[PDB]
């Protein structure tokens, strides 16, 4: 389309409303395939291998269809039509429904749609590899991803999109992998998605099957206080890419078996000499299908959105979500009690659905439930941001006289830092005396051999602000 | 939290107006200054770059320094957090202070203002130190060298005194000096310096064919392409004038291509620091730097820091001083300093140049024995030729 | 104004190579609107493929200020050509150009933004120059570029 007289065009289009904000402390990179990887003037996907794996910094999803394009198209809708006919076989009544029964594991077109849907801001994205029909996925090529995103200072939240189809063995090792990474740089955290079983219908109460097996994976204990989990998987409104000679037909009548026809979607075309009065049936069913997604696109755009209400300091739970239908499992009480706490101290977050207030997020624990310290999220996710300001703070002061004057400028840097964030309703006390403290000098946490070894040695002491978990309410009959 | 830095990286900047010329070089001074005459600034991307490695820059009474952060290791060597395994460049302006800088620091007196200066660490010149400037032309006979150049020759270093269209087979001593060996700026380093919007000009301008320009920097990365149609309506063989947009690139040196040609070669700038006075570039390529000039060595799946010292310097100017006078002055071609040359009774002037420095050891005397004041470096008086061609320089002294 | 109809109907397929074309030369096309007269429509030089030059009120703006420059640089002629003077000149085409981004002539958020002005030894000048008696100054402008294009695109909602 070129444009060269001055004046108003008119379009007609189908599409999805668009959805922008701006936050800076939820910055979150996405490792997985794409489908086109094609940046300025360099192809990242040239050749097969010695691809490009470059993190791209994108803020809206109209960028992200600029670079990368959409995802490829299914191939396994299969649409039911159903006549019920009279005594004498004059057709009185038709009706169309649609299924899939295997859905490609490239699902990172749509998940930018759900992110962007929840709120979200500038986040990075890493190509590797290009997404594959077969659905392919391989470890060591998500682990290339990771390795490359450490050189990203932006970033606060790890995102692993598809990763649902690969091993347990597999999946512990990627999941060991990011929590390495974020003990190591001391400013991330991972979310991770629960996996549920594969088998078609839901068997009954299966989250119990899955939290077991998801128990039994070995991850190293030192460094779960820097992620956390959820389940269930989400429906969501969005729709599939498809081709019309792709979709399978069949046919019942009058309830019975279920047959099927020799003509694809394509055959039923009008401009192919088709019936259109099917085919309407047709496209207005296969529109219906509801989208299958993980839980964690969405959570990290609520994360986004409510650390900009209420602070990073507060719970993101008690939320609700948008564009989204219902959950694929239901959770009740007794499950949720072995959910939310358990003698190994892995916690798994819910989503549950409660009548008349939307699909909303419940529990806001670490993989660390049992720790004193580090039991909920957003105290973890405070303390990284304040640890990183304060690093900051106190980088001009390299190579400077290791002195009284230096320690006396760095402690007020350092104080009102914490004052600045006592007064916002972060920290707990009366007075800025009560709330935090700090340590520095040769009385306090140095001596000499450290003044000769050019060391500063700082100790900070903070007091935070906690939850309430559980309302208990008491009736009685009132004496008269 | 442990949070180890190691310097990394050491840039220096000298000047013969303070230094001299010392008979071997070594290291400067300790109480040595420019921290009022030259400043070393980095760009936005070398700022976010710098956040991305989590390396420091600090200025320096001499220059700068880079500051990486590391891990104790026990074998001695220090390697990286991460490992630094790609290609990056870092870029740095360079700023003047001290105004009458071009007055007492050897630069072309050409009417240039569409040029700038160009320092990396691809140009080889490892001798006595790790030059960031282009290495010095050879003397060689037959040639056409201005008043001012500096060349090489039998382990030292000439200064031109006077124009010469044909050189000779041995050095004419009373057109040369003899300084020690060492590597300085000149007019090697003198690239066209280049804006947003480009008039680009076709020869042979041919309406049955098309054209792609690209734009290649340092690492050899194609940076930019378009294309450009020639109508058919256009005689075929005459030039053809088009415009070209480089909004969206980073400032530094760049190649400019037609269908595998060169055409072009220049330092593109965006105007973020219009005044600026030269540029300078660091690459991290295992590529293209060679062994002596590297900061990273790669070995056992990691990267460990090597810590150098690169250097850049500019020599002073030389004038010839002539002394005048208010009222006539009683001295003779028979009583003055051999080393003069009577022009009138109110003048008299050296006989060859003098170099400028800010504190002259020694001064001339008078044919009366007295000692007479130096120059100042507020003005300079270059006096061309009949081919508009500089032929001398004087610095005046009132008395 | 005084005008009944244009004597030639111009459609937007002919407006599209009257518009742009490879060679550069633009047509501007005067056209009747049902209801608004008859109006001027297009605002292009005859280097309309220029990226700096394409648009009439660009050139005329340039033509003005370089010309208000000139007139009030003209009282320096035979004038020690030294620091004081290069002063008062900048002071005098920074003032100029001060009044004409309040205005909404130039783009920047500040005049540090908007313009820019070089004048010296260390900046457009040489010895040699102060010797032939000549004065460079090199002045820098941000102006603001119309809106031609607009493009609407309709749906149905989702119900």
């Amino acid at each position: 389309s070129t444009y060269k007289t001055p004046g108003v065009y008119i379009e007609e289009i189908s599409k999805f409303p668009p959805s922008i904000a701006q936050v800076e402390t939820a910055i979150p990179a996405f490792i997985g395939y794409t489908q086109i990887a094609k940046v300025g003037v360099e192809n990242f996907h040239t050749d097969a291998d010695n691809l490009i794996l470059r993190p791209v910094r994108i803020t809206s999803l109209l960028e992200y269809e600029q670079f990368f394009g959409k995802a490829i198209n299914e191939t396994t809708i299969q649409v039911v039509i159903q006549d019920t006919t009279d005594s004498r076989g004059n057709l009185t009544e038709r009706k169309a429904s649609a299924r899939i029964t295997s859905p490609s594991p490239h699902n990172l077109y749509y998940s930018m749609q759900a992110y962007f849907a929840n709120g979200g801001g500038p986040c990075y994205i890493v190509s590797v590899g290009p997404m594959s029909n077969t659905g392919t996925i391989q470890l060591e090529a998500l682990q290339n991803g990771l390795a490359e995103v450490a050189k990203e200072d932006e970033v606060t939240l790890l995102v692993f999109p598809e990763s649902q189809s690969l091993s347990d063995e597999n999946y512990a090792a990627l999941m060991s992998a990011a929590l390495e990474q974020c003990a190591n740089l001391q400013d991330r955290f991972t979310v991770m998605d629960l996996k549920l079983p594969a088998t078609r219908p839901i068997p009954a109460n299966a989250i119990v099957g899955a939290s077991n097996a998801f128990r039994d994976l070995s991850l190293p204990q030192d460094n779960l206080k820097y992620g956390a989990c959820y389940a269930p998987d989400i429906e969501t409104i969005f729709n599939y890419f498809y081709q019309e000679d792709a979709v399978t037909i069949f046919r019942s009548v009058n309830g019975g078996a279920e047959e099927q026809d020799t003509l694809t979607m394509a055959g039923y075309n009008p401009a192919n000499g088709g019936d259109g009065i099917q085919y309407a049936l047709i496209e207005s069913a296969i529109d219906q299908l509801p989208l299958i997604l993980p839980p964690s696109p969405l959570v990290v755009g609520q994360y986004a959105r409510t650390d900009n209400t209420r602070g990073v300091w507060k719970a993101p739970a008690n939320v609700a979500l948008s564009s989204v239908i219902k959950p694929v499992l239901k959770i009740t009480n007794e499950q949720q009690n072995n959910l939310n706490v358990h003698p190994t101290g892995k916690s798994i977050n819910a989503i549950r659905a409660f009548t008349g207030k939307g699909t909303l997020i419940w529990g806001a624990r670490t993989l660390a439930g049992n720790d004193n310290e580090w039991r909920y999220v957003s105290v973890r996710r405070f303390f990284n941001m304040a640890e990183e300001s304060i690093k900051k703070g106190s980088e001009p002061f390299v190579f400077e006289p290791n002195d009284a004057n230096t320690w006396t400028k760095v402690k007020a840097m350092i104080e009102n830092f914490l004052t600045l964030q006592w007064r916002a309703g972060a920290l707990a006390g009366a007075k800025p005396e009560q709330a935090f403290y700090v340590k520095i000098g040769l009385n306090e946490t140095m001596t000499a051999l450290d003044i000769l070894e050019g060391r500063m040695i700082v100790e900070i002491g903070m007091a935070v602000v906690r939850p309430a978990e559980f309302i208990i309410l008491k009736f009685s009959h009132k004496m008269q | 939290m442990k949070i180890l830095y190691k310097k990394i990286l050491n840039l220096e900047l000298w000047h013969d107006f303070y230094l001299g010329q010392p008979n071997t070089p070594g290291s400067l001074p300790n109480n040595y200054d420019i921290s009022r005459t030259l400043a070393l600034v980095p760009t936005q991307e070398c700022l976010r770059v710098l956040a991305n490695l989590r390396w420091v820059f600090r200025p320096q009474l001499y220059g700068a320094s880079l500051f990486a952060n590391v891990n104790a290791a026990p074998s001695g060597q220090f390697p990286t957090i991460f490992p630094i395994d790609r290609v990056y460049r870092l870029t740095f302006w360079l700023v003047v202070s001290d105004r009458y800088f071009a007055n007492f620091t050897n630069l072309s007196l050409i009417n240039s203002r569409n040029q700038i200066y160009y320092f990396s660490n691809l140009s080889g010149n490892e001798g006595h130190a790790l030059f960031l400037t282009q290495p010095l032309s050879a003397y060689t006979t037959n040639n056409e060298y201005q008043l001012g150049q500096l060349v090489t020759h039998a382990d030292k270093t000439l200064e031109s005194l006077t124009y010469q269209g044909n050189a000779t087979n041995i050095p004419n001593p009373s057109d040369w000096d003899s300084l020690p060996a060492s590597q300085y700026v000149s007019e090697l380093d003198h690239l066209p310096r280049q804006g947003t919007y480009r008039t680009q000009v076709i020869t042979n301008a041919n309406p049955d064919n098309t054209y792609n320009f690209t734009l290649v920097n340092t690492n050899e990365q194609e940076s930019w392409a378009i294309d450009v149609i020639v109508p058919d309506t256009h005689k075929s063989g005459e030039p053809f004038s088009t415009s070209l947009n480089f909004v969206g690139q980073t400032p530094g040196h760049y190649r400019l291509l037609e269908n595998d040609t060169q055409v072009a070669e220049f330092v593109l700038v965006d105007n973020s620091l219009p005044e600026a006075f030269a540029l300078v570039e660091v690459i991290l390529n295992p590529e293209l730097v060679p062994s002596a000039f590297s900061l990273l060595q790669a070995s056992a799946g990691q990267t460990f820091i090597q810590p150098k010292t690169y250097v850049i310097r500019f020599k002073n100017r030389a004038t010839r001083w002539r002394y005048r006078y208010e009222q006539p002055h009683g001295c003779s071609a028979a009583n003055l300093p051999s080393y003069f040359n009577l022009i009138d009774t109110h003048t008299y002037a050296t006989a060859r140049p003098i170099g400028l420095r800010q504190r002259p050891d020694s001064l001339l005397n008078d044919c009366q024995d007295r000692p007479l004041p130096a120059p100042s470096i507020t003005l300079i008086q270059p006096e061309t030729d009949g081919s508009q061609r500089i032929a001398r320089i004087f610095s005046d002294i009132y008395l």
